């Protein structure tokens, strides 16, 4: 790993910022097409909608960032039913043999961009059930996934971290800076 | 003349809702929505009459309601075949 | 003919539709925040400060996802769906009673009965070019309910027109200069909050757009872009209830803040209702729309046929 | 093959599939014009041999096992030739624009500048990709017919059995038919190397 | 009413370019064959209803029976009054008795 | 001016009306020729009373049975065509462009409008939709209205009877 900072090396430190890219580019057009990625991924990250896949036990802890506990409304986060009308789907629960082609129609039916959260052992790596006849091996043999949450059950702290973690992917996003580096 | 330049327009287009009303190249929802264009088409002409006088424009809801009661009637004819001759029969090009 | 009045009527009607368009994003907000505050939970936070552009954080994404088609040879049908919403839920709002003049409209209930029914027009060509049974299914169970209560709601609007005398919609503001006609119509209060909440879909009348019988009525198929085009007509059908109930009930007072905090209010009480009440079923609702509704309506016409009348000899 | 001398070169003709530059690019709005498409010659004198992508997948993982393929050209084609013209009647038949309402019309190209010109704006204002690949080396590669080298090894000496067109092809272009109008497809015919050489007379 | 189209025109137009720049800022991607499919939940997949039918047939019924009851507002002072409330009387009665009795049967 | 813009709307949406043929593509085709009939009829009229009528009746009540039977009679969708569309546009711009080289005041209808009338007519300055719509409700032909409730509560017995519920 690396050492967190201790304080006296860390006051040292200048401020980090918003951007990850930094406000350092060099052409006028490069540093335009950072902003403009910079205010699409704020507004990506500012509203994901999951879609309502709860598959098993997994599902009764996303209820519960539903919760007014943990209260994920004030993440942009907010169920939606439509497959179309959502950016995210959060496999929780076991993924099955006859359960493959529903999820895999269910994906491919959501218009991109599609991050997938794996939520629990059954959804990565079949955890539990891995030895079974009936049971895929963890989803990411079907559909792939880009935040891995994983307790068995997950509390709803770590699917909360989960989701702010995807969060930070959205906000690493580079999309337009690719195109003029394309 | 009066009739080339004033209401021969609602004419022209009541005789191509005729054709259409009866063409063999048409089905009978065509015939069905055709005649509620040429009801449309005598509702602008009777408006067209009815607007010489002064306060005699008060017939055009009596007008409304006989041919909207037609245009009721010809539907819950047609639907009433579904049961019998099936929901293909709204493709019949002959009768 | 004096030209100002084309270039101010133009001016003001665009900046009606501007506010109108920012009032729908930020009543988003306000449904999100105090919706939660219904249950336990906190409204939207974090993005931004204190949550406040979270409605342009939903208009970001939704500009920019894919838009994807219920099929992929032939979709412009799809397309004149949220078209004609957006343009009839930014057309309906001429008809306000403005007492600066913009629109003159001696005929503005005739003019509301109108969009309201297109409001059918644009779900049915919703339902069925989204090539679903659910769309298809949701779209004949909203024109249902639709076509339901446009009678009582013509009825329920006919006999306020009895008040007032005339179809004019400023005629409202000269006969409540002393009381508002709350106080005198409270029965027809309920009811027209019954009916106000079933001709725009909310949740008392739910069955057509819900997420539980069916997973979405008619916006199943409907994202990037045409979901926000039929979300903000919605939310501007749901403005436009609350400022006819503000203008019919409370007291017109188009000029002062008040009519305003109350529209606000009366939106606040639409998403008060949002909260509370479950949704009703399809029988129940055409014994409600045909039965109730329908008798409460001809009899309280004929209450005020009576009263009219009574009135007539006496003035 | 100059840097790296034992190089395998697979060369394909063109390659059809789904999310193609092939199938897509004839099955696109943008294609046509006023449902008609134009080509060149109206599609009679150009005789194209494509392939499928697994069939090239296979040929890549073949000569990726087998080190006999060092330095050794394939040429990668399908199993039959076909011409243009009767490739694009075919198309449209799978897509059911063969019916007379939809006024399907196959035309000469080189009668049409308004086609070039629709393609060389949609190369100029297309920030990243062109709609449809309808840039002009796409145009030019479409008028270049496939010439296969006699002494030259084919795939089928990598041992892949080639998937013949009709088995495929309905399958892409199933979800591409157009909504039939209110009012089993016959296959193309094949050219072979004597009505080829009748034909390039 | 002149001003009415424009407006009305107006606001088709900015819908159109609304949209039209929201197709162009539409993050294009690869087309699919799945991705066209229909919605049914999860794996892939009506005939008329008579009843449907005749509740939109009631509700043209009662429409064009409220254009009727829509003009007497403006005509209850320029009309007799014993014939406009012989006629409103009858006219909401006989609509209140066919209700009622087409609920009873 | 506006009155001719109506006339080539109306002119142009009736041969595409001759043109096509699916079911749903003529009932939207009707729904959008109902309006410009509503406001070209509102046009000759001393007041719109009688266009709304039309609308509500007609567009609003009525031919949302047609848009439902022809949404429930096909299963496909439109195959929209650039050419028709653009041989309407074009007629469409050659009819405006014919309104524009041609004079107005012989073209417009002499039916008068409210303010087309005298200025010393007594009967225009009373009450806006009242003199005309006076008619239904007054002695003795308050009986076809009477008829015309009558009429519509038959028209519902004699529906109920030939659907067979
Ligand atoms: C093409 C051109 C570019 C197009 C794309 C632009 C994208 C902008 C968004 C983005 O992602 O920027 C990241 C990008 C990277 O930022 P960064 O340098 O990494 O982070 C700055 C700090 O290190 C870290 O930030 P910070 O900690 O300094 O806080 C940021 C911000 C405080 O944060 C905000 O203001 C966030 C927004 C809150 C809005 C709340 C109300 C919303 C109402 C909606 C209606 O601070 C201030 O604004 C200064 C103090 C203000 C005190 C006000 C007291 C009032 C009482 O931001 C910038 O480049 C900033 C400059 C450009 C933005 C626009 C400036 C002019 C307009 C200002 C508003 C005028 C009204
Ligand atoms: C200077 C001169 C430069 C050269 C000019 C050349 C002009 C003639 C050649 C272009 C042409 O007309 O091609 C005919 C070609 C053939 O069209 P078609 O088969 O007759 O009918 C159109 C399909 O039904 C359409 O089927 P679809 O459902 O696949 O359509 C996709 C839709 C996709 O629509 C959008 O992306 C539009 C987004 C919404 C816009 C606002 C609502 C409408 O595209 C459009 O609606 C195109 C507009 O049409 C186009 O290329 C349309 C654009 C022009
Ligand atoms: C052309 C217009 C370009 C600016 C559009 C507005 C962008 C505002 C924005 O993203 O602010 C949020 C972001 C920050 O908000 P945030 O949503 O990234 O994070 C909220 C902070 N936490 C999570 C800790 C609660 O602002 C910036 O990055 C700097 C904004 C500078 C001013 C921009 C205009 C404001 C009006
Ligand atoms: C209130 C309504 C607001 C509506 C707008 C809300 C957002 C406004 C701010 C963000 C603008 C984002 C613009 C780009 C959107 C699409 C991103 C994308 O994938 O682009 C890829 C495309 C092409 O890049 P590419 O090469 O990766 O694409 C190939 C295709 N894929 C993705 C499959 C690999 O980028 C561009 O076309 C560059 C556009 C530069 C100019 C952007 C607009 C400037 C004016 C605004
Ligand atoms: C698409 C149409 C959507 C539905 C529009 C319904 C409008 C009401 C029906 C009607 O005839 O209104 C008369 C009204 C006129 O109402 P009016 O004549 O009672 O009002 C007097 C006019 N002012 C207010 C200016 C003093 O005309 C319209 O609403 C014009 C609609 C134009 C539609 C353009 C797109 C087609
Ligand atoms: C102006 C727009 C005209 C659109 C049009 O006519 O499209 C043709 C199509 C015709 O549909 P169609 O499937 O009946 O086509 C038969 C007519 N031919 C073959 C001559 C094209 O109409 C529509 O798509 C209607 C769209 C809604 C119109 C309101
Ligand atoms: S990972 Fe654990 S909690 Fe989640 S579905 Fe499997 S057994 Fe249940």
């Amino acid at each position: 790993q690396q050492t967190l900072p201790v304080a006296e090396v860390a006051q040292n430190l200048p401020k980090k910022g918003y951007s990850p890219f930094g406000t350092k580019q060099s052409s006028v057009a490069e540093w335009s097409l950072a902003r403009l990625d910079d205010l699409l991924n704020w507004g990506r990250k500012g509203s994901i909608w999951p879609l309502t896949f709860g598959l098993a036990c997994c599902a009764v802890e996303m209820m519960h960032i539903a919760a007014p506990r943990y209260d994920m409304d004030r993440y942009g986060v907010v169920f939606r039913a439509s497959p179309r009308q959502a950016d995210v789907i959060i496999v929780a629960g076991t993924l099955t043999n006859k359960m493959a082609p529903a999820l895999r129609k269910v994906y491919d039916q959501m218009p991109e961009p599609r991050w997938v959260i794996s939520m629990g052992s059954c959804a990565n790596g079949g955890g539990y059930y891995h030895y079974s006849y009936s049971v895929v091996r963890g989803c990411d043999r079907i559909i792939p996934v880009d935040i891995y949450v994983p307790g068995c059950p997950p509390t709803a702290e770590a699917l909360m971290y989960g989701v702010l973690q995807l969060q930070k992917k959205v906000k690493r996003m580079k999309t337009l800076q690719m195109w003029y580096r394309k | 003349m009066i009739m080339i330049l004033y209401w021969s327009l609602p004419m022209i287009l009541f005789i191509l809702g005729l054709f259409c009303f009866v063409s063999n190249r048409k089905h009978l929802l065509s015939m069905l929505l055709s005649l509620e264009f040429i009801v449309l088409m005598l509702f602008f002409m009777l408006f067209i009459y009815l607007n010489m006088l002064n306060y005699e424009s008060y017939f055009s809801m009596m007008f409304l309601t006989f041919s909207v009661c037609e245009g009721a009637l010809g539907l819950s004819i047609l639907v009433s075949m579904i049961r019998t001759h099936g929901n293909d029969y709204f493709q019949s090009f002959s009768i | 003919m004096f030209y100002m009045e084309f270039i101010l009527s133009l001016i003001g009607s665009l900046l009606l539709i501007i506010c109108v368009l920012v009032s729908v994003a930020f009543l988003t907000l306000l449904e999100r925040k105090v919706l939660g505050y219904i249950q336990i939970r906190k409204g939207p936070n974090k993005v931004g400060l204190m949550g406040i552009p979270q409605p342009f954080c939903d208009a970001i994404k939704l500009f920019t996802k894919e838009q994807t088609y219920p099929l992929l040879s032939n979709y412009l049908s799809y397309y004149i769906s949220p078209i004609f919403s957006l343009f009839l839920s930014l057309f309906v709002w001429m008809c306000m009673p403005f007492f600066v003049k913009l629109y003159s409209f001696n005929l503005g209930g005739l003019f509301f009965l109108c969009c309201t029914s297109l409001g059918v027009y644009t779900v049915m060509v919703a339902g069925w070019s989204s090539n679903s049974n659910y769309a298809l299914l949701g779209g004949l169970r909203a024109v249902a309910q639709t076509i339901s209560y446009e009678v009582s709601l013509a009825l329920i609007l006919l006999s306020f027109i009895f008040l007032i005398g005339s179809y004019n919609m400023i005629y409202f503001f000269f006969y409540q200069v002393y009381m508002w006609f709350l106080i005198i119509l409270f029965p027809m209060a309920l009811v027209w909050v019954s009916i106000s909440l079933a001709e725009t879909n909310r949740t008392p009348f739910d069955f057509a757009e819900g997420e539980s019988e069916l997973v979405s009525g008619f916006n199943v198929e409907y994202s990037s872009g045409g979901f926000a085009l039929i979300f903000m007509a919605e939310y501007a059908s749901i403005l436009f209830m609350s400022m006819l109930f503000c203008v019919i009930f409370l007291g017109c007072d188009v000029f002062n803040l008040l009519f305003y905090m109350k529209l606000t209010f009366i939106s606040f009480v639409f998403i008060w209702v949002r909260g509370t009440l479950p949704r009703f079923r399809y029988d129940k609702l055409m014994y409600l729309a045909w039965k109730c509704f329908l008798s409460f309506s001809l009899n309280y016409l004929l209450f005020f046929i009576g009263f009219k009348i009574l009135l007539f000899s006496l003035l | 093959r100059d840097a790296f001398p034992n190089a395998t070169i697979i060369r394909p003709a063109d390659i059809y599939g789904s999310e193609d530059r092939f199938l897509r690019y004839y099955a696109h709005i943008w294609r046509r014009q006023f449902r008609s498409m134009p080509l060149w010659h109206k599609g009679e004198k150009t005789v194209k041999q494509p392939v499928y992508v697994s069939d090239v997948a296979q040929a890549i993982i073949n000569a990726a096992k087998d080190p006999d393929s060092a330095g050794r050209i394939y040429q990668a084609v399908g199993p039959k030739r076909y011409q243009l013209s009767e490739l694009v009647d075919w198309f449209h038949r799978l897509m059911r624009k063969d019916q007379k309402r939809w006024g399907y019309m196959r035309y000469d190209m080189r009668w049409d500048p308004t086609f070039l010109l629709k393609a060389k704006l949609n190369s100029f204002i297309c920030p990243g990709t062109p709609i449809g690949g309808l840039h002009p080396a796409r145009i030019e590669r479409e008028a270049v017919t496939d010439k296969v080298l006699t002494g030259v090894p084919t795939l089928e000496d990598l041992g892949v059995t080639l998937t013949t067109m009709e088995q495929q092809v309905p399958w892409e272009l199933r979800p591409y038919r157009a909504a039939l109008y209110y009012d089993t497809p016959s296959p193309p015919k094949c050219i072979e190397a004597r009505d080829e050489l009748r034909l390039f007379a | 009413m002149f001003s009415i189209i424009f407006i009305a025109l107006l606001i088709l137009l900015i819908t159109t370019i609304v949209m039209f720049l929201a197709s162009i800022l539409s993050k294009k991607a690869l087309i699919d064959r799945e991705k066209s499919s229909p919605f049914e939940c999860g794996f892939d997949p009506l005939p008329f209803s008579l009843r449907f039918f005749l509740i939109t047939i009631i509700f043209l019924i009662f429409d064009v029976e409220i254009a009727l009851i829509l003009p007497m507002i403006i005509i209850m002072k320029y009309s007799n009054i014993m014939i406009w409330t012989i006629t409103s009387i009858i006219f909401i009665l006989i609509l209140l008795i066919g209700l009622y009795h087409e609920w009873n049967q | 001016m506006i009155q001719l813009m109506l006339y080539s709307l109306i002119i142009t949406t009736s041969i595409i009306f001759l043109n096509m043929i699916h079911p749903l593509a003529l009932g939207l085709t009707l729904l959008i020729q109902t309006i410009f009939v509503c406001l070209l009829t509102g046009l000759m009229t001393k007041s719109f009373w009688y266009s709304y009528i039309l609308f509500l009746i007609f567009l609003g009540g009525m031919l949302v049975l047609f848009i439902y039977v022809t949404s429930l009679a096909s299963n496909e969708m439109f195959n929209l065509s650039m050419k028709l569309t653009l041989f309407s546009s074009l007629i469409l711009i050659f009819m405006l462009i014919l309104s524009f080289i041609m004079d107005k005041t012989s073209s417009s209808l002499f039916l008068m409008n409210n303010d087309m009338q005298s200025i010393i007519n007594m009967n225009s300055y009373f009450m806006e939709n009242s003199l005309s719509l006076n008619k239904l409700y007054n002695f003795p032909t308050n009986f076809i209205t009477i008829l015309l409730m009558n009429y519509l509560l038959i028209t519902l017995i004699v529906i109920v009877k030939i659907t067979k519920l």
